């Protein structure tokens, strides 16, 4: 419904704008802001939103946990990533044990969760804003977001994103907040919106198929406990146990191990500007509780008949696919309720934030593919041979991500955000435990963490393949896939998977014998001031004051834990 | 009340903060 001129003259004027911005290029504040980047991300929007609508308020807990993890790289791991002198993860790695077997992994593995749980995670976005606006199918919507990138890429956009990143994330939040406040004056408030949305509930809920019948109230009604971020320890959306710990090692996984937050972090002058971006970052962390999972429960409570739908026709045809439109409430609310003049502007810096991510993971994916696989099975390299492969292995993951579009679509009910965490924790947990046991332990050998690693590979593989052959579901049609395999949520899975990996990497290492200290110096977190040399393996007040802003950060961060309990 | 778990939990967190001052002194 965008097919009005105050929509389509804001949206070419905003991608003329950005064109020209990257054609000129061809001719506390910045490290908080970088980090929060990753989560002002659309990809973020959408999941947050309709992981909201969908079960509550308890999706919020990821990003407060968040909060509390990054005032944990700040002052535990940024700390070591400047005492070793390395840089990233997979290079305090290759530092503190040697070899290449272990970069060699987790280069594969960072491709891997590149294509799953951020190439396909942004084309899916993308396409359901396109669809939610111009009512379009989900592959014509990703083949004009990858046409729109590669304009992006070919104009260099991407080597002038200073000038169209950390300046969209003040377009991206103004717009975000004026949607909240449009929200909740069309749901009539705070208060509006809490008395409102327990009763928010679909109307067509009978559906034709004679196999699924009528359809219980469990599924069309919103859970009972969704006004409160601790949901039941072993029936709930959110467990609690898993939302606090299980997810604190995935989102350590991420904000100390994903390339793009780690290096946006050691980008600060001293490591009293790291922690004091850290605590912006956090505080703007805070932010999209009210930004995006409440406007998503005010997304069900106007739009119910679409965004609760429950039929699989009624979802079909809604969503474009039988689980659920869970994950089009923050596409729906932007298309309806904001103005026809502002709505073109939304929907315009929400499609290149998505494109401007593609590009800089497309770039990322091939310099990471060429440098690190590519160059070990073909010394030889050569120029032309290294840019014909990059361009190859874009096209190549195009293709594997535009083939993964319906299992991102069907994946955990319909929720982006479900199926982001799943994939993460599916395998991510291995790599984070090798890696806080690397940084503490000193006895982790390099082939023993190699084989942990493996290991943990292995037996995410176990759980996340069933997973998406068996496919996941809703209540409406409940997979046929084993209880004891796919009943636990993904988050206890992720605590499952990082103690075993944890346990396989001890039962390795403790074979041989360890490492001795002069490969370990200015390495281990115990170890990081002996003012010695290694062999190698190939201030007064300010401190106060940062220190007592970390402490008013985490009051308010438990003080709104405690309002949302 | 939601404002009174929200003093409580802060009031429960700067006492384990003081707590874990006082051991570090």
């Amino acid at each position: 419904l965008i097919d009005n001129p105050a929509d389509i003259l804001v949206i070419a004027a905003y991608f003329l704008l950005v064109i020209g911005v990257g054609l000129w290029s061809m001719c506390w504040w910045p490290v908080g802001a970088s980090l929060f980047a990753s989560n002002i991300g659309s990809g973020h929007f959408v999941g947050l939103a309709g992981t909201g609508a969908a079960s509550g308020l308890a999706v919020a807990g990821f990003e407060w946990n968040a909060l509390f993890v990054v005032l944990l790289l700040g002052w535990l791991f940024a700390p070591v990533y400047l005492t070793a002198g390395v840089i990233t993860m997979p290079q305090y790695l290759r530092k503190r044990f040697g070899g290449r077997r272990i970069r060699l992994y987790l280069s594969v593995l960072s491709l891997f969760l590149y294509i799953f749980t951020k190439i396909s995670v942004d084309m899916f976005s993308g396409a359901v804003f396109i669809q939610q606006a111009l009512g379009w199918n989900i592959y014509a919507s990703v083949i004009a977001l990858l046409g729109i990138t590669m304009i992006y890429t070919v104009t260099g956009g991407l080597a002038a994103l200073m000038y169209t990143d950390t300046v969209q994330t003040f377009v991206i939040l103004g717009g975000a907040c004026i949607l909240m406040g449009y929200a909740f004056h069309e749901v009539g408030g705070y208060s509006g919106l809490f008395d409102k949305y327990l009763g928010a509930a679909t109307s067509l809920t009978v559906s034709e198929d004679p196999a699924v019948g009528n359809i219980s109230s469990f599924c069309y009604r919103p859970r009972p406990d969704s006004y409160h971020l601790l949901r039941h320890p072993v029936t709930g959306d959110l467990p609690w146990p898993a939302l606090l710990l299980g997810l604190t090692i995935v989102s350590g996984w991420y904000w100390c191990s994903d390339q793009v937050i780690v290096q946006r972090c050691l980008a600060g002058k001293s490591l009293t500007h790291i922690k004091a971006g850290c605590i912006l970052c956090g505080y703007l962390k805070l932010t999209p509780m009210f930004l995006m999972v409440m406007p998503g429960m005010i997304s069900r409570i106007l739009y119910p008949d679409e965004v609760a739908c429950v039929v699989p026709e009624v979802c079909r045809r809604v969503c474009g696919t039988e689980v659920g439109c869970s994950n089009i409430a923050y596409p729906r609310l932007v298309v309806k309720l904001m103005p026809n003049g502002l709505r073109g502007l939304m929907l315009a810096v929400m499609l290149a934030a998505l494109m401007s991510s593609l590009a800089s993971i497309f770039n990322s994916s091939s310099t990471l593919f060429t440098m690190d696989i590519y160059t070990r099975l073909r010394p030889r390299a050569g120029d032309r041979e290294l840019l014909l492969v990059g361009r190859l292995w874009v096209v190549f993951i195009v293709v594997v991500s535009v083939a993964w579009l319906p299992v991102v679509q069907a994946a955990q009910g319909g929720q982006l955000f479900d199926y982001i965490q799943a994939v993460s924790s599916y395998l991510a947990p291995p790599v984070s435990a090798v890696f806080v046991l690397a940084l503490f332990v000193p006895r982790v050998n390099e082939q023993g963490a190699f084989w942990g690693l493996i290991g943990g590979l292995l037996m995410g593989l176990a759980r996340l393949i069933p997973e998406f052959s068996f496919g996941s579901g809703s209540c409406v049609q409940p997979s046929a896939c084993p209880a004891f395999l796919c009943g636990v949520h993904y988050l206890y899975f992720a605590i499952v998977l990082f103690f075993c990996s944890g346990l396989l990497t001890l039962t390795v290492s403790l074979c041989t014998a360890p490492i001795p200290r002069k490969h370990l110096h200015r390495l281990v977190f115990s170890l990081r001031h002996s003012k010695e040399e290694r062999e190698d393996l190939d201030d007064p007040s300010w401190a106060r004051v940062v220190n007592l802003n970390a402490l008013l950060m985490m009051a308010v961060a438990v003080f709104l834990w405690g309002f949302y309990a | 009340q939601p404002w009174m778990q929200g003093l409580i939990a802060v009031a429960v967190f700067l006492v384990l903060v003081a707590i874990a001052f006082a051991v570090n002194h």
